[PDB]
């Protein structure tokens, strides 16, 4: 027993008071250090929980909460924390407790003023309660703890809940929570797994009814740029369109949904947006597609959507920088007719990239007389690695001066793209109907 | 890896994509039973112009059997028979089978296709 409980109380009271100075970082390494032994730690976060069920003389503490409004944070009459005040108090608690997770309180302290496992269904039910609810902040740190802490039922609804309404860093960390949990216990997987489908049903048919009110306005719209107002929920960053795609993400995280309502009027959706002579239109319904290749085309009907809208979808693989082999629609590498040039061209590009990554790339020289290069060439390279091929070669001609070698090596390469031809050689031939092509020559076993 | 490319575009992406003076074209077509104005040449010209530089381009490849640009214009367009002119040559068997190129003539033959839309399919699908 390093410190009795009102010396903790008197460290404890530093999480109220919001001085910028003040080193809470070093707070938090006190708290951790006297929070090895084992019953002031259990004290420490019994206090501390209890301090965030009750944000949703000495102790006279004013914060400045809003304008014109400088609160008392104690409330002596049974203390309780003046609500704007409150959201600070559960912020230093909760970055308190982050650390804590990384590794009576009330009767005390009014005796002062006169002179993991088990609480993480608490800090579930944290979630409810509306200071936390309301503030993104808040509910980040929390779900930064609990994606934590996971190293029922309505706390899993709660915890769902945060993604069919309102923060990737935070809906990352209920990523986190959902599957670490998941590992768990079959039964919290099973639960959990469906009542997000349960969620995704709901987003979809709100999704479905908005797409329906986007198609019939682009209706309205023709039959007499695109700023449908319609088009405003879903180009919102929190979209159903958003939120759908998350929770389907966590879906198929969990695997290791029916509904052609929706999917049948994305698809007239698309085509009626496509037909409508606008192009950029598409791409408010970019993650649906992205929703239905994840939903569909499993680790067919995405055959023919890739077909009936293949230009709609190079569109959209155009428009993404989201590299073609690493997104959702990669399985579509094999069924290339699907795809545009210069798309395949990127993901040519990029995936060979991806490839020789792990190589290191150096600048080489190419040593060459300019009446020889070819054979100079042949020699130099033609028992080079492929590796040290995919150097960056840069070519010297013997005494000539410097000069820029990019524009030297294009001169190069077209000087031997010419000398390739030369009959000398006896590599090419041109076809003897065209004249203008050239394949393989026959006489080069000479 | 390479074989995400079709045997047009790993030309196109060797030897890239050409820029197609269509008005050295046309100054450069021959029409033998089509003529300049007719409505299926109008819609020729209106598709082969709404074409992106890549369908231009696999175009030429299909008819003339390259994507290589004469440098003099397409008055240097070598044939079989010495410098031939591109053409067009209308495809008098029935308006459901796809035009039909021979590249040693730089010969087009192109059935009467109905509309704009059904043409452009079909040329977009050959090409």
């Amino acid at each position: 027993l390093l410190l009795d409980h009102e010396a903790l109380s008197c460290l404890l009271v530093l999480l109220f008071v919001d001085e910028p100075k003040l080193n809470t970082s070093r707070l938090h390494r006190v708290l951790r250090n006297l929070c090895y032994h084992a019953q002031t730690r259990h004290w420490v976060i019994r206090s501390l929980l209890s301090i965030l069920q009750r944000s949703s003389s000495w102790l006279s503490v004013s914060m400045d909460a809003a304008l014109g409004c400088r609160t008392n944070i104690f409330q002596i009459q049974t203390v309780h924390i003046h609500p704007q005040a409150a959201p600070v108090v559960c912020r230093h608690v909760l970055d308190t407790l982050i650390q804590l997770a990384k590794v009576d309180f009330w009767d005390l302290l009014v005796k002062l003023d006169n002179m993991e496992a088990s609480p993480l269904g608490q800090l579930m039910n944290m979630l409810s309660h509306p200071v936390i609810r309301r503030s993104s902040l808040l509910t980040e740190k929390l779900l930064r703890l609990l994606s934590l802490i996971s190293i029922g039922l309505t706390e899993n609804q709660l915890q769902l809940s945060v993604e069919v309404l309102t923060s990737e860093e935070g809906l990352e960390d209920a990523a986190n929570v959902l599957l670490q949990l998941s590992r768990g216990d079959s039964g919290t997987r099973d639960t959990v797994l469906k009542l997000l489908l349960n969620g995704a049903r709901h987003l979809g048919y709100t999704l479905c009814k908005q797409i329906g009110t986007l198609l019939a306005e682009l209706r309205e719209y023709n039959l007499e740029e695109l700023q449908l107002p319609s088009m405003s929920m879903l180009t919102s960053k929190t979209s159903t369109q958003k939120f759908f795609l998350r929770v389907l993400q966590v879906i198929i995280q969990l695997r290791d949904l029916s509904l052609d309502e929706l999917w049948d009027m994305l698809g007239e959706c698309l085509k009626e947006l496509e037909e409508s002579h606008d192009q950029h239109a598409v791409l408010v319904l970019q993650p649906a597609v992205e929703a239905f290749f994840l939903v569909h085309a499993t680790e067919q009907k995405f055959l023919r959507f890739a077909e009936t809208h293949r230009t709609v979808l190079n569109q959209i693989l155009r428009q993404s920088t989201t590299h073609l082999a690493d997104g959702p629609f990669a399985v579509l590498v094999d069924y290339i007719r699907v795809l545009d040039f210069d798309v395949k061209r990127k993901y040519f590009r990029q995936e060979l990239e991806r490839l020789d990554e792990g190589l290191r790339k150096e600048d080489m020289a190419v040593h060459v007389r300019r009446d020889h290069v070819f054979e100079d060439s042949y020699r130099e390279l033609h028992r080079k690695s492929p590796e040290e091929m995919k150097n960056r070669l840069y070519i010297v001609f013997e005494g000539e001066e410097g000069q820029d070698a990019g524009g030297l090596l294009r001169e190069w390469y077209m000087i031997i793209s010419r000398e390739m031809f030369n009959p000398m050689y006896a590599l090419f031939r041109t076809s003897p109907g065209d004249r203008v092509t050239y394949t393989i020559n026959p006489s080069s076993h000479c | 890896l390479i074989s995400i490319f079709t045997e047009q575009e790993l030309e196109l992406l060797i030897s890239g994509l050409p820029t197609i003076d269509i008005d050295d074209l046309k100054s450069n077509t021959e029409y033998h039973k089509y003529q300049s104005n007719s409505i299926q040449i109008q819609w020729f010209w209106r598709a082969l112009r709404s074409f992106d530089q890549a369908d231009r381009a696999k175009f030429l490849q299909f008819v003339t059997g390259t994507s290589k640009v004469p440098l003099q214009g397409f008055a240097a367009l070598e044939g079989m028979n010495g410098i031939q002119k591109f053409q067009i040559h209308r495809d008098d068997r029935s308006t459901d089978r796809l035009p039909s190129a021979h590249t040693c003539f730089n010969q087009l033959d192109l059935p009467a296709y109905e509309s704009f839309e059904k043409l452009r399919h079909m040329l977009l699908l050959a090409i």
